[PDB]
Formats: structure tokens, sequence, C-alpha cells
């Protein structure tokens, strides 16, 4: 790829979710939609394998389809508002239709199949573009329209898939399809709060966002993509072991780390209103989540694997990766709990 | 030629469009009497 | 009203003269006169084998310079505004960036056919 | 400058027109004065009504008649 | 919710302006120059109420208008009035500029006769001032008393009581 | 699926067994009718005879368990005559868990549900008493 | 609401139900997608001349636009798809399930 | 009945859109949305906005265009089902068929269907306009002033074709 | 009394038809050192008669291998496109005055490329689907730079109206300020109609007869007539566009014989550059109107976008 | 997340489009411009909650503007109504809806 080319596209794809994240006008929130799709397509297509084409094939059909089901509920909105304004809907046809498309385009259950496919199929570094970038302008339209969401509808979206992702966990040793079944775990914790009170749901983003990040550079840096790839790090590099040891222990919700602070947060929030079955069940399908981080922690760093004789060949060499951000990183996705009241700037 | 020709042609166009516009208010007072007496027959034949 | 009269009036005309072709003459069919022709010799395999095109790159262009000048033909009512400098600046850079995209798939060898 | 000019209207002369004809299209209405005329003639073109306004009693500007002196004329259009 | 309202056959009965659109074309410029007056009224009050229930006398007024300057036209240039709106007529698109001899002719005899001078280019489209006696209308919309609007935030900005507040938090 | 929990819940408890085993054999058959679209959806059948005899095999067994479930609470709660009592619906569930056990024929299974849908029925009758919300509506 | 808009909204649920279940051709489901980007361009336009709402008939100008640059986008990947295997078959995308 | 030429028209539509969702072959999908579009472009024109059906008809024949020869090359096989040959196809045509004709049926009976929205029964020249438009067409009007109102329209819109052709450029390259 | 006219418009063109495949096969007679037909009447007067009636009485040859459905449509598609083709023409008035009648003749030029499609693919041949990839890439190639000609030659009409462009030029001929507009639309025009040096769809040498390799007589007439059809009205709308004529509103048979006058020396042009060149590649094609039109048009595009600006000559719409 | 950079910047990028009644090419007005001005001028500043339950008169007949349900229904009553009343033979309709009646203009 031309270096020139990637950053225009680059470029082309952080405009697309800027355009969606400040217009007033629904027409420009789809443009925004369908030019961010349309540039982050070739990324996933860098290493021109076939696995490559299957998952951009199935990530087009997939966003696709929910653009479709975000133009009719915004032209039945205009139809029974005669109005563009982003705010709430004034059909419930047409807030259903947006909340399932807004769904499919984050991957929610039981719209889920795509994401561990897709996240497969593509490289590290889009991967973790994907997971990252591309879930913030449907949370930021669901932000938006918070008003004419129906209880029902998110709330059985979101613990569906906060148990499907974290019951898909417990079988992969693929750290990308883990990744992935996390990804759908974390959308289920956050939009189980966006109509409660949704400055937890754009917290429980920052850090998800944080933690995944660190994990996925750690998995770049490493250059690891299965377990028992990952297994052979204390041979190689003894603190990446540590940190991936912190980080997984942190994305289980396991105090005292950042990591437990926005389930906490989350649980808080929703007690106020007398909503207590619902927390505990989150909390048991997150010790799900934590038991699949369990058994990788247990693979990669509590024990040591048999390796391989050209392990010594790599030891003389010394790492040249441009491993960007990643101490201060670690850092925040370790040790953000005694600052947990920042979270008020969010307001 | 052009430049002359469609100059011309703008003057003749706005000549039209101010025959027009003398000509909108007696239109405009035929159109509302002729519409509320549509719809005065309308209403008087609702009732039976 | 009259569009469709004189659709139909067409359409009617042009079924007139198949429907009594087909009908009038004389007719001889064997089962060697419908065969596909092949320059005078039977023909090796299918013609609903995947006829391989190579033109693709223009064919996608084509679709895209075609929303470009479909978005191009209100000039002449565009021209009809009052803020003429903005309406004559977007016009410029719509054909510019025609322009652009042409000249890049120009020097990248798209417009070269494969094979 | 002058020998890649030479060489590529030796080359090829219709890239060498299609360059001059889109800088001279792009250039020229900075530096012509006959745009604002059409800026004018283009505002002077009347689409809709010309709706009156009711005269409080302090406004000398704006006409009774259509044959009145004050207001917009339209001269300039006829001499151009 | 409310019946609707509607004047009754007789308040619209009006003797008709009963001429071709092309009668109206031809004499359009003398028209909108003579009987500006109760055009403009009538636009006026029509642009101002938004009903044409309450703006039926005026246009009364303005027919009349029309049909006393058509009247006026027909005592003394009938034949030169007639040719003309014939070859405006003849016309398919009722072009002005295919009888500039008859716009001659017309205005000749117009001009000598009753002495009526037609507007210049651009002239008509001006926007003029009317003087008339209606009040002006408070409601026009009908618009509903507006909600009270939401009470505005004041005061100085003091520190937050004991911190955060955020369970064990002191700050 | 809502206007079928109002017409099961609407019933006074342990007076008419014959409505609330109807309506509860309603319950089982949408729950029956969803679960088998969604396995031959995702699950593609060998033929159409194998697709439509899953389909009726699974509504059959949830509507056998809601049919003896709402019989039984009925009946406990007619016997018993204490009818707001989340006793009666553990009887239910365990009745409920012995019949999946029948039609799953192994004893592990019906002893395993018995247990787990005897506490879920007991605690679906005391949040019907205390007025316990899942989807909450929001308050503050 | 008048029945032109029955059935505009019934063509869109016919192409919905068409793009939703396969019949092994990748095409036939792209021939769906523009049948219902079709169905929005005529819905749209249907409200917008009829409720006069002058300044948005630009708008679905760049719906359609947009429509046809999505197309482009899958006649693309039909394209590296069908250099992969033999042909377009939504079958032969089965290499992410282990 | 004349009346009810849009009514007709929208028939004609819902007809060529459950022909190609059937999925026949993709020959016989393109002439069923040739015929979807040209019948929308009527519907549209009935309704005033000559030049919006005139640029989605010939937007979508180029297109169509463009798919048959791409088909031609890509998907096609031995014995294209075209029609009537394969039976889930011809169940599905004659269903979705039967289901619209249906539909016609009750609303022209009881003249108010409820779907989830509701439909009222008669021709859709009641919710006309009895006003005039003046000296201009209000939809080329529109689309003209998009040029002098919509710059941020024409920038994202030109900016997504440029890297459109960029993408697509970038995707069929094989390494 | 609409039927009557709309008659009186059908039959002739047809028969102008008819007496164009006469006058051409006469004149590429003549030019290459030989006469035309010229044995069968009074200097072969009664040649069309001959062929047609001789078309109509042949077998009708419907092939098993080729879908039926389709194979009838298509040459009804053809006849019915090009029918309709001449109705918002002006001479000096059209059949149907239309608000938009250039945009119509380019959706009717985009629909009638299918019937030679679907001819193609609907008879079960190599040679058919040859041809019908090669009228593929035609249109791809020629449509964008026809389109984006006419949009910025009616810049300087005002209005997509056919009428309006009698009266737009009525001063000077349209010719003289869009001279290479005219070239490349008639080279644009060329290639619309599959005519030398641009055929590449019924090619007697790379193939046999092209899509119509199949289709015996009656039917392949007519696609013969309609193809004589688009050129006679291709050349009249070039006539409309660049050689406007002088126009009376009283006595309009003065534009009709002008009018006439000048499609015919179009046609004699055409029939001309026929007899004159070899014919191109169909991927040379290809790389002319995008590699030397396209870019050349762009330019154009932006000089008469900007022109009226310049020199305060913008166009009444109405 | 709806960080608004056009009231901050002082720029707009589609505040021109997102209702009915902003400005139009030479004023032409919509169908329902005054009900939009109404509900818009009703329920401004006083946010969602207070919207919807103290301008629900102003917006339902906005709506009605819009799509017009009752209008048609109150049409299709007398239409059916009158249907029925000819068919069964105590109406007969009058000579100006018939046809000819010498007409205003
Ligand atoms: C636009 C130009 C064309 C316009 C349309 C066509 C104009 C001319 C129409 C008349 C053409 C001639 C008659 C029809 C065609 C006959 C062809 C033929 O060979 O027929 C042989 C056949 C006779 O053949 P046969 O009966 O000996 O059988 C031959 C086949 N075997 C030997 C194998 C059994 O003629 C007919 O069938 C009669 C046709 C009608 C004759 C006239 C009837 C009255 C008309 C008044
Ligand atoms: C209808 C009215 C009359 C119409 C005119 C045409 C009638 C006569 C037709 C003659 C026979 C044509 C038969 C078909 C020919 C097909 C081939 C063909 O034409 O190819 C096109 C050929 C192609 O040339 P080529 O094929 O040699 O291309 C060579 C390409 N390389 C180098 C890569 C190998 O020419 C063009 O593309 C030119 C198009 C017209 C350009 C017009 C320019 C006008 C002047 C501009 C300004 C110049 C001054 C300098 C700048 C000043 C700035 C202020
Ligand atoms: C600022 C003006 C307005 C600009 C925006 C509007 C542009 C309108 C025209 C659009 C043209 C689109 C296509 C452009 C393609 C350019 C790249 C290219 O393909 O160059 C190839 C050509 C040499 O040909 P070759 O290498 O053989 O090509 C392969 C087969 N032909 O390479 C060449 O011939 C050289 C191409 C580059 C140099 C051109 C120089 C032209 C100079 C004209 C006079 C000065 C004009 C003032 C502006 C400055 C322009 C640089
Ligand atoms: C072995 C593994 C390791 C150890 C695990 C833990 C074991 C100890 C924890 C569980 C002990 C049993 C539950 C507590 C018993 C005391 C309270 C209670 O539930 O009583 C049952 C109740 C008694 O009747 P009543 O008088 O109505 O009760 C007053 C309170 N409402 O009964 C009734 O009203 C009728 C029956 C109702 C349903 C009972 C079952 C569900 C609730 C309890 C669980
Ligand atoms: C009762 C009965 O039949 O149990 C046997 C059954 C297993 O039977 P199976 O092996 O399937 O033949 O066994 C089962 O279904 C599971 C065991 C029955 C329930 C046992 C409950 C008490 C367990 C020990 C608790 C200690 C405190
Ligand atoms: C371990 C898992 C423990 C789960 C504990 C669930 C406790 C019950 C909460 C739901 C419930 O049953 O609520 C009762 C409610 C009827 O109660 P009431 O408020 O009187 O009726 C008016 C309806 N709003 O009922 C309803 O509103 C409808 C019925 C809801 C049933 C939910 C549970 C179904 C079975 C499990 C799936
Ligand atoms: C309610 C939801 C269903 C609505 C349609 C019901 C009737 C049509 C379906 C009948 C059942 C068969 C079926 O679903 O076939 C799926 C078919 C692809 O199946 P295939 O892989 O070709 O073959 C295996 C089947 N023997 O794929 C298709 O048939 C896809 C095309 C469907 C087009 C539907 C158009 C009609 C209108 C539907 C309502 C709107
Ligand atoms: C199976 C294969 C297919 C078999 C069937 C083939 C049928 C014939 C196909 C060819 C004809 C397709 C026509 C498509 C629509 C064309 C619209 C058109 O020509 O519009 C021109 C004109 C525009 O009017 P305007 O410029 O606004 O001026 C009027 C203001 N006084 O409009 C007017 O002047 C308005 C005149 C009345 C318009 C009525 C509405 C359109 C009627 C469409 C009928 C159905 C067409 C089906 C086409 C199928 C194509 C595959």
């Amino acid at each position: 790829m031309n270096p020139i080319i990637l950053i225009i596209i680059l470029m082309t794809v952080m405009l697309g979710t800027i355009i969606v994240m400040i217009s007033t006008h629904w027409l420009l929130i789809w443009i925004g939609f369908e030019m961010n799709m349309l540039a982050i397509i070739p990324i996933m297509m860098k290493k021109h394998n076939p696995r490559a084409t299957e998952a951009s094939t199935k990530y087009f059909l997939t966003q696709s389809t929910a653009s479709m089901l975000l133009m009719m509920a915004i032209i039945i909105n205009l139809m029974f508002s005669g109005q563009w304004t982003v705010m709430k809907l004034f059909n419930p046809m047409a807030s259903m239709l947006m909340t399932m498309a807004l769904a499919m385009k984050l991957g929610m259950a039981p719209f889920h199949f795509w994401v561990p496919e897709v996240t497969q199929g593509i490289p590290l570094s889009s991967g973790l573009i994907l997971l990252t970038w591309q879930k913030l302008a449907p949370m930021s339209v669901l932000y938006q329209i918070l008003p004419s969401i129906n209880l029902d509808l998110i709330l059985t979206l979101s613990i569906l898939s906060i148990t499907i992702g974290g019951w898909g966990g417990l079988n992969q040793t693929q750290l990308r399809k883990i990744m992935a079944y996390s990804s759908i775990a974390h959308m289920g914790w956050m939009t189980a709060v966006l109509l409660y009170n949704p400055t937890m749901t754009l917290l429980n983003l920052i850090i998800y966002i944080i933690m995944t990040s660190t994990m996925f550079t750690l998995f770049m840096a490493n250059s690891t993509t299965t377990t028992l790839s990952l297994s052979h790090t204390w041979n190689k590099a003894p603190i990446m072991t540590i940190l991936v040891l912190i980080t997984l222990l942190s994305m289980g919700g396991l105090p005292p780390l950042s990591g437990f602070m926005p389930k906490w947060m989350i649980i808080q929030e929703m007690t106020k209103n007398d909503s207590i079955i619902l927390p505990t069940l989150m909390a048991i399908t997150a010790l799900l989540n934590l038991y699949f981080y369990m058994r990788l922690t247990y693979s990669t760093a509590l024990t040591m694997f048999p390796s391989t004789n050209n392990m010594k060949m790599k030891w003389q060499f010394p790492t040249t990766k441009r491993m960007t951000l990643l101490p201060t990183m670690t850092v925040l996705s370790t040790m953000l709990l005694p600052l947990t009241p920042i979270l008020s700037i969010l307001e | 030629s052009m430049m002359r020709w469609n100059r011309e042609r703008r003057r003749l166009q706005i000549e039209d469009f101010e025959a027009r516009i003398a000509l909108m208010p007696l239109l405009q007072a035929e159109k509302d009497r002729r519409v509320l007496q549509m719809l005065r027959e309308n209403l008087e034949e609702e009732a039976t | 009203m009259n569009l469709m009269i004189t659709l139909l009036t067409n359409f009617t005309l042009a079924t007139l003269l198949v429907t009594i072709a087909f009908w009038l003459p004389q007719l001889n069919v064997y089962s060697e006169k419908t065969s596909p022709y092949e320059c005078g010799f039977d023909p090796m395999g299918s013609a609903r084998l995947p006829f391989s095109m190579k033109f693709f790159l223009v064919a996608i262009t084509f679709l895209l310079f075609d929303l470009e000048i479909a978005l191009l033909l209100p000039l002449p009512w565009a021209s009809q505004t009052t803020n003429l400098n903005t309406m004559l600046t977007m016009a410029l850079l719509l054909i510019f960036l025609l322009a652009v995209s042409l000249a890049y798939e120009w020097t990248q060898k798209g417009l070269e056919w494969t094979e | 400058v002058a020998a890649f000019l030479k060489n590529v209207w030796a080359k090829e002369p219709v890239l060498v027109a299609s360059f001059a004809i889109a800088g001279l299209a792009v250039i020229l209405p900075t530096l012509s004065p006959y745009t604002k005329y059409s800026l004018m003639i283009n505002r002077a073109t009347p689409y809709n009504y010309p709706v009156p306004l009711r005269d409080d009693g302090n406004m000398p500007d704006v006409p009774s008649h259509p044959q009145d002196p004050q207001g917009p004329s339209l001269e300039w259009l006829k001499r151009l | 919710p409310g019946i609707v309202e509607l004047p009754s056959l007789e308040d619209l009965k009006v003797q008709e302006v009963k001429v071709s659109s092309s009668v109206l074309k031809a004499a359009a410029h003398h028209y909108g120059a003579q009987c500006d007056k109760p055009n403009k009224e009538f636009m006026l009050c029509r642009w101002e109420e938004k009903d044409p229930r309450r703006c039926l006398e005026e246009g009364k007024l303005v027919n009349q208008c029309a049909l006393e300057f058509f009247r006026q036209i027909k005592r003394h240039c009938a034949e030169p009035f007639t040719e003309y709106w014939t070859c405006i007529d003849y016309s398919g698109l009722q072009l002005f500029r295919r009888c500039r001899k008859e716009q001659a002719q017309f205005d000749k005899c117009v001009l000598d006769k009753l002495g009526w001078v037609r507007p210049d280019l651009g002239e008509l489209s001006k926007v003029t001032k009317v003087k008339t006696d209606r009040p002006l209308p408070e409601n026009p919309y009908h618009s509903r008393a507006r909600p009270e609007p939401n009470p505005e935030v004041e005061g100085d900005l003091k520190p937050a009581r004991h911190g955060s507040r955020l369970f064990f938090w002191t700050m | 699926a809502k206007t079928l929990l109002h017409q099961y819940w609407d019933i006074p408890e342990g007076t008419e067994c014959h409505r609330k085993t109807y309506a509860a054999t309603s319950i089982g058959g949408a729950s029956g009718l969803v679960v088998s679209a969604y396995s031959v959806a995702l699950k593609t059948p060998t033929s159409f005879l194998e697709g439509v005899a899953r389909t009726g095999r699974y509504t059959f067994t949830a509507a056998a368990i809601g049919a003896i479930f709402g019989l039984t609470s009925c009946i406990s709660a007619q016997v018993r005559e204490k009818p707001d009592d989340p006793l009666n619906y553990l009887i239910g569930g365990c009745a409920g868990g012995l019949t999946l056990g029948a039609r799953t024929r192994s004893y592990g299974i019906g002893a395993a549900a018995c247990a787990y849908m005897g506490l879920t029925a007991a605690l679906v009758k005391m949040g019907q008493l205390e007025g316990w919300k899942v989807f909450a509506e929001p308050k503050v | 609401m008048s029945l032109v808009y029955m059935n505009i909204m019934m063509a869109f649920t016919v192409s919905l139900t068409g793009l939703l279940m396969y019949r092994s051709h990748l095409m036939s489901s792209l021939l769906c997608l523009e049948g219902m980007m079709l169905s929005l361009f005529i819905l749209a336009t249907l409200m917008i001349l009829n409720s006069h709402f002058t300044l948005a008939s630009m708008m679905p100008i760049i719906l359609l636009v947009f429509a046809a640059c999505e197309a482009a986008l899958g006649l693309s990947l039909l394209v590296m798809v069908s250099n992969t295997y033999g042909t377009d078959y939504v079958q032969n995308l089965n290499l992410l399930q282990c | 009945m004349m009346t009810y030429i849009v009514f007709i028209l929208s028939i004609i539509f819902v007809m060529g859109f459950v022909g190609f969702s059937s999925k026949p072959s993709p020959i016989y999908g393109g002439l069923g949305l040739i015929v979807s579009g040209g019948v929308g472009c009527g519907i549209v024109l009935n309704f005033g906005g000559s030049f919006l059906g005139l640029m989605v008809f010939l937007i979508y024949l180029g297109g169509m265009m463009v798919v048959f020869g791409y088909t031609t090359a890509m998907a096609t096989e031995q014995y294209p089902e075209v029609w009537v040959s394969n039976k889930v196809v011809l169940g599905t045509f004659i269903t979705g068929l039967l289901m619209e004709f249906l539909m016609v049926y009750y609303v022209l009976k009881d003249k108010e269907v409820e779907i989830v929205f509701k439909f009222n029964g008669m021709g859709d020249w009641v919710i006309y306009d009895t006003g005039d438009s003046g000296f201009f067409s209000e939809e080329a009007m529109g689309i003209a002033a998009l040029y002098s109102y919509g710059t941020w329209l024409v920038i994202v819109t030109g900016w997504s074709l440029l890297i459109g052709v960029v993408v697509i450029m970038e995707i069929t390259r094989g390494n | 009394m609409f039927m009557i006219n709309v008659l009186t418009l059908i039959i002739p063109i047809l028969l102008a038809v008819a007496f164009l495949t006469l006058v051409e096969r006469k004149v590429l007679g003549y030019m290459q050192f030989r006469k035309g037909p010229n044995v069968v009447g009074p200097y072969g007067l009664l040649q069309p008669i001959a062929d047609a009636i001789k078309l109509f009485i042949k077998e009708p040859l419907r092939p098993a291998t080729s879908s039926i459905s389709m194979f009838i449509l298509a040459p009804i598609l053809a006849l019915t496109l090009a029918l309709t083709m001449w109705i918002p023409l002006p001479m000096p008035y059209p059949l149907i005055n239309m608000n938009l009648g250039v945009l119509f003749m380019l959706a009717m030029s985009s629909l009638a490329v299918y019937s030679i499609l679907w001819s193609g693919w609907a008879s079960n041949s190599k040679y058919a689907l040859i041809g019908a990839l090669r009228a593929v890439a035609q249109t791809i190639s020629y449509e964008v730079t026809l389109a984006i000609i006419l949009l910025s030659v009616l810049l300087m009409n005002g209005s997509f109206t056919l009428s309006t462009l009698i009266i737009t030029q009525e001063q000077v001929w349209l010719i003289f300020p869009a001279w290479p507009l005219a070239m490349m639309w008639f080279i644009s025009t060329l290639a619309e109609t599959n005519r030398a040096p641009f055929d590449l769809t019924e090619g007697e040498s790379e193939l046999v007869s092209g899509f119509n390799v199949e289709y015996a007589a009656g039917p392949f007439a007519l696609f013969f007539m309609a193809e004589y059809a688009n050129i006679i009205m291709m050349n009249i709308f070039t006539t409309t566009l660049f050689l406007g004529a002088f126009h009376n509103p009283y006595m309009p048979e003065l534009y009709t014989i002008n009018f006439t006058i000048k499609s015919l020396l179009l046609s004699i042009t055409f029939l001309w550059i026929r007899a004159s060149y070899p014919r191109f590649r169909y991927d040379q094609l290809m790389h002319l109107l995008w590699k030397n039109f396209l870019p050349l048009t762009l330019a154009l595009c932006m000089w008469h976008v900007s022109l009226p600006i310049l020199l305060s000559s913008i166009p009444p719409q109405t | 997340p709806f960080f608004d950079v056009q009231k901050k910047l002082g720029v707009d990028l589609d505040h021109w489009m997102t209702i009915q009644s902003a400005e139009q090419p030479h004023r032409i007005p919509a169908r329902c411009h005054a009900f939009e001005k109404e509900w818009i001028e009703c329920a401004h500043g006083i946010g969602s909650i207070r919207a919807e339950k103290e301008c629900k008169i102003e917006f339902e007949d906005f709506r009605e503007c819009l799509l017009r349900q009752k209008t048609m229904k109150r049409l299709n009553a007398i239409k059916r109504q009158r249907d029925k009343l000819i068919k069964e033979g105590k109406y007969t309709p009058p000579p100006h809806h018939s046809g000819q009646e010498d007409l205003r203009p």
C-alpha cells in the first residue's frame, strides 16, 4: 500500500466519524456512516488473502443492510415529523428500526455473528481500528436519541449480547475471536445503562477503548495471534507477560484495577431505579468473561509453556517495533481507580 | 453574438415577468372567490 | 395522457409486424435449422460459459462518473441564482474533483486493460 | 520550463489545450469586471410578487407608484 | 373542534371581467400603471391577514376597477386594441416581441387619446408603500398563549459541599 | 407475547385449573415456536420432513411443560387453600422439570430442571407478589 | 396516509425479505440492495414533492449518489471473490468458521 | 379508474419488485429492476418531479447495463433458472403476487387497511394542492439551490466519490 | 385528432428509413466507382419495397436453444424505442412539447441499448455474446462524454427544452461558439448509432453478423429500421442543436424545408463517413473517448460555466 | 458525544435544511409552513418533556397538516354515505356537480 493513500484513507475514516459526530441532520449522519464504511473496507483488505475477502464481504453486507434500515427509519421520521433534526424520533417504528440498525452496526446479539469472523479475517491493526473507532458513531447516535428508544428492546439486546458474548468466549483459542466476544459483552454492558445515565456509557466506552487498545498493542508487539504463540513470551520478554497478566486481570473487572470501575458504576446507577435482578445477571456473566481471561493468563503468565530451539536466535535480537503509547495506555488501563471522580468531566 | 442575444433575451424575460406581476391581483381575487364558492357548494351539499 | 397514447401506438405498431412475421409464411422446421451457428462446425462447449471481462475497473468508474455527471446537470438552473460566486466555486470544484479522479486513474494504469 | 512545454505540446497537445482552457476558466472571473453586471441582472429578475409595505409615515425612500422617481431603476440594463 | 366559517354565496357574487388571457397580457402594463392603488391595497391586505374570507370587499373593488379600466379602453381605441390582442393571441407562447408594430400603434393611440404612459423596464416590479385605513391585525396566525420558559440559572458558583460526595471519596 | 402473560396473570390463583392450564400451554407453545424457528434458521435440517418434525417436537415439549406446570400449580393452590404462596409454583416447576426429563429420556436433566425451574418459578411468584421489576422504567 | 405509500413500503419489505434470504448468488442480493435504495428514493421524493419541501429536493440525488458508490464497492468486492474461487456463490465464504 | 393511475403504476412497481426479489437469475432480475425503475419514474412524474424521475431512470439504466455485463462475465451457469425452472423461485413469486393482490382487494373493498401504519382507500389525487407554482418548478429549483446553499454537501459528496475511485482501485490490486 | 398526428408522424419516418436504405446503397455504390440498384424500377425506386416484401415472407426461425421470450421481446423494444425517440423533436412544432426533452433522449438512448444486449443474450450464441459485450463496452465508453457535451452546450440555451433551441440561435448558428463541442458531439453520435468507423457490434469481419447472427428475416428487419430511424433522428438532433434555421410563426414550412435540407446533408455526410475509414478496435474506442475527449470536455465545461458569468450572458430559463 | 462544532465556530453546515420553514429560493413556502412555525415557537427552550406535554395540540394539528389522516377520513365517510344513498335511491346529485354550471371566472 502507498503510505500517502493509506494516510488519505485514514483521514477520510476519521472525517466520516466527525461528520457523524458534529452534524445536526439525519442525512448528514447517514452520509458519514456511508463514507466511514466505504473508506474502512480497503484497510481490511491490506494483505490480500481469501480470508480478507470473506471478512470484507460479510462486513460490507452487514453494514449495508444496517444503513438501509437507518435510512428507512430516517424517512419514516421525516414523514411523521416534516423535519430533519437529530433528536428523539417521532415514531416508534422509526425508533425500533433505528435501534436495530445501530445494533447491527455495533455487532450486538442477535446481530453478533459477523464480528468474530470479521475480526479474525483481518490483520491486528485493522481489527483494532474496527473495534475501537467504528464503535463510536453508533454510540454517538444512540446517545442522541435516548428519549425515543424502547426500554424493553434495548435491555433485551444488552443482556442477550452480554450472555452470548460471555458464553462464546469460552470456546476460542484464537485471540481475535476472544477479543470480539469480549467486545460484544462490553457493548451489552454499556447499553444496559444508556437509558438510565448516558455518562456511564461514555465512561465505559472510554475505559473499554483504553483497555482493548492496550491489549491489541501488546499482541502486535509480541506478534502473536494464537494462545500457543502467546505462550512463548516468557522465553522472549517476561515483562510483556507481566503486562498481559495485569491487563487481563483488569479486563475481567477485578479490583483494585481500573476495569472494575465501569461495572461498579453501572451497578451503582442501575440500582437507583430499583432494578436489582439485571445487574446481578450481568455480574455473573462478567464472571464468565473473567473465566476465559483467567484461562488466557494461565496460558501466558503464571506458567512456563515449553519453548523451541530457535528462541535463542530470537533472544539475540532486540525489538525495534513502534509500540506507540503502550506504557501510558497500560498505566491508564491498570491504575485509574483512585481517580474515579474524574468521571464527572463527561457530564 | 451570443452575449448580445442573451442580454436581449433577459430584457424580454424581465418584461414578461413584469406583465405577469401586473396581472397577479385580479387573478388572485378571482381564485379566492372561486375557491370559497366551491367550498360553500361542497358544504351546502354535505348537509343533504 | 397523449404520451401514453403515443407509446401504446408505437408498441402495437411494433408487435403487429412481429405477429405477422411468425404466422404468415410456410414453415419447414427440422432439428437442424435451429442449431447454433458456429461458422459451419459444431460448437465446442456451451454459450453460457463465463465470458471473462477485462474492463471491469472502467465499468465501475463508469458508474462513478455517470453519477458525477448526474450531479452536474442542475447547472443551467443553478446559473439563475443570486449567490453567483459560491455557485461558480462549487461547480468548478466539483468538475475539478472529477478531473482529479480521472487523472489519478490515468497515472495509476487503471484505464489500461488487464491481460 | 519552456523545453517541457515544447515536449508536452509535441507529444499530447490535447492535454495541453485542456489544461490551458481550464486555467483560463479558473482565472478569468477573478480579473473580469463584467461579473457584477451579471450578478445585478440575476438579482433584478422578478420571480416573486413585490409585496408593498404599510405606510406608517416615515419611509420617504420607498416610492408610492411604479412611476415615482425614487426606487431601484433599470437604466443600466438598457445601456450596459 | 370548531365548525369552519364560510361566507354565503351572495357575498361572493360580483360582475366578472370576462376577457381572454391575451386581452389581459396585451394591456398588462397599462393596467398595472393605471390601477395600482386598489390592486396594491388588496395585495397588502391579502398578504397581511392571510385570509380570503376577510379579503372579499377589496377583491370586489379590484374587479370594479379593472372593469372600469377596460370599459374606458373600449370607448376610445377599440380597434387598435383589437388588432394588438389578436396579434398577441396568434403566438403559441404569447410573445411580446412579435408585435412591436401593434405596440407602437396602441401606445400612440392611447397616449394621444387619454394620456397613459407605459411603464419602463423594471418599474412594475418596484416595491411601493400603501396608505390604508384598516387596523393592523395583531394575531394573524391565531397563536395561543406561549408556554412559560424555564427559569434561568443565576448566582455565584460556590465550591462543592464536602467535595465529590461519591462513596468514600473525601475530595 | 405481552397479552398472553396478561391473559395468564389476571385469573386468581387456585380457582380454575383449566383456564390457567390453557394459558400456560399458550406460553409454552409460543416459546416452542420461537425456539424451533431459530433452530431451523441457524441449523439447517436434512430435509423438509425433518424440519417440520423438529419444530413440532420442540413446540409439543414446551407446550407439555407449560400445561403440566399450570395444572400442578393450580391444583396445589386449590388443595392447600393458600394461593399467594411460592410453594405451589415450586411444585409446579419441579413437575415441569420432571416432564422435561421424560421428554429428553434422562434422569439427570430431569432432576436439574426440577431444581432450577422450581427455584425460578418460586422467584417469579415472589416477584409477582412484591412487584419486582426487571425492565424497570427510569426514575432518577 | 395514502395507498401509494402502502405500495412503496410494501415493495421495500419485499426487497428486504429478498435480501435477507439468500439463494446462493451474491449478485442477486446486490440487485435486491439496489431495489431497496430505489424504493427509499421513491418514498422520499414522493413525500418531499407532496409537502413542497423545496430545499430538500437536492437530498434524493445525494442519496442515489451514495447508493451507486456502495454498489460500485459491492461489485469490486465481488470481482475479488470471483477471482479467488470459481464462481460467486455465497457458500464459498465459509473459511471463518473454525 | 384513471384517477387510480398512480395506484396502477405502484402495483406494477411492486410486481417488478417481487419479480426480481425472488432472485431467479440476475439477467431477469435486471429486467425486473429496469421495469421497477421505469414505473417509479412514472410515479414520481405524476407527482410532479419530472427531473428526479428522469435522473433515477437514467442512473438505474446505466447501473443495470453494467451489472448485466458483470453477470454475463461472473454470475452465470449452464442452465440459468430464468423463471419456472426452479420450485422455490416460482413458489415465492406466486406467494408474493398473491399477497399483493390480496391486499389490493382488501384496500379496494374496506377503503382502509391497517398494516402497521394505516392506509386510506381512495386515490392519491386528493392529497394534491390547488395552488399554482408560478414561473418555476420546485424540484428543479431545489437541485439548483444545491450549488448555492449546499456547499458542504458538495464538498462531502465530491470527496466521497474521489476516495471511492481510490478505494475501488486499491481493492482490485491482488497483492 | 391526436391519433392522426401520431400516424402521420410514424409512417413517413419508416418510409424515409426504407428510402434511406435505398440512398445509402446508391451512395455506397457511387463512391466506390460503381452504381447502385437501378434495375428493379425506374432508377431503382422499387428496391426498398422488394426488400420489405421479401423479408416478411421468409421463415421466422426461432432457435431451440434460445430463450424465446427475450428473443421475441428484444426487436419489439428496439423498434418501439426508435419510434418513441422522435416524439419531442420540434420541426418546428414537436408532437409533444416537453419541459425536459434532452434528458428524455438521454434516458431513451440508455434504454435502446438493452434491445441489443438482450437480443445478444437470448440467442444462445458465442458471437452474439461477443457482440453484446462489445455493445456494453461501447456504451460505457460514449455515454459520459455524450451527456457532458450536451450539458456544456445547453448552458448557453438556458433550459433542456428543444423548442428554446430554435430561439436561442435565431441570430447566429450555435456551431460557431461551440465548434469543438460540435466535432466531439458528431463523433459521439457516430459512436452511439453503431456506424462506421465505430461499428463494433454488427461486425461482418471480426464476427459474421454480430448480435443478430441467428435472427432470420422479419425480426431482423426490425433492427434494420430501428437503426436507420436512430441515425436519421440523431442527425436531426445535431441539426437542431448546432444548425438552427430561421423560423417564421406564420409560415412554418420555411423552417421545415431548411431543417430537412440540413438534416439530409448531415445524413449524406454520415454515409460519406461510412465509406471512408477502417473500423476501430473496441478497446481503441475506449481509449478515445476517455483519454482524448473527456479531459477536453471537462475543460470546456469549466469554460462554458465561467463564460456566461464572465460576459453577463446568462440565458433566460423562461 | 454530540460535539457541537457549528455553534462553537459560527458556521452552519446543515442548519438551513433541517426544518420546513427555513429560507427557500425566492421564498417558496411549504404546505405547512405556518403549522411548523407555530409548533416550533410553542416548544422552544422548554425541553422535550414540556414539549410533548405543553404543545400537544399544536404538534398534532401540524401532524394532521402533514399526512392528513382525519381529512381523508371525513371525506371517506361523506363518499361512502353518498354512494349508499345513490344506490338505495334517496338522493340525486345537483346539476353543478354533474358537469356544467357556467363556471365562475
Ligand atoms: C456536425 C458538424 C461537423 C462536425 C465536425 C466533424 C465532421 C468531419 C468528421 C471527420 C471524420 C471523423 C471520423 C472519425 C474519427 C475518429 C477519431 C478522432 O477523431 O479521434 C479524435 C482525435 C484523437 O487523436 P489521436 O487518436 O491521434 O490521439 C493520439 C493519442 N496518443 C498521443 C496518446 C497516441 O483528436 C482529438 O481527440 C481532438 C478532439 C478535438 C479537439 C478540438 C480542439 C479545438 C481547439 C482548442 C484550442 C487550440 C489552440 C491552442 C490553445 C489555445 C488556448 C486559448
Ligand atoms: C490549473 C488548471 C486547471 C487544473 C484542473 C482542471 C484540469 C482539466 C483537465 C483534466 C485532465 C485529466 C487527465 C490528466 C492526466 C495527466 C496525467 C497523465 O496521464 O499524463 C500522461 C501524459 C503523457 O502520456 P503517456 O505517459 O504516454 O500516457 C500513457 C498513455 N497515454 O502526460 C502529459 O502529457 C503531461 C501531463 C502533466 C503536464 C501537463 C502540462 C499542461 C500545461 C498547459 C499550460 C499551462 C496551464 C496553466 C496551469 C498549469 C498546469 C500544470
Ligand atoms: C417487459 C419489458 C417492458 C414492456 C413494456 C414496455 C413499455 C414501454 C417502454 C418505453 C417507455 C418508458 C417510459 C418511462 C417514463 C418516461 C417519462 C417521460 O417520457 O416523461 C416525459 C414528460 C415529462 O414532462 P415534463 O417535461 O415535466 O413536461 C410536462 C409539463 N407540462 O412526461 C409527460 O409529458 C407526462 C405524460 C404522462 C406521463 C404518465 C406517467 C408515465 C407513464 C408510464 C407508463 C409505464 C411505463 C413502463 C416502462 C417499462 C420499461 C421497461
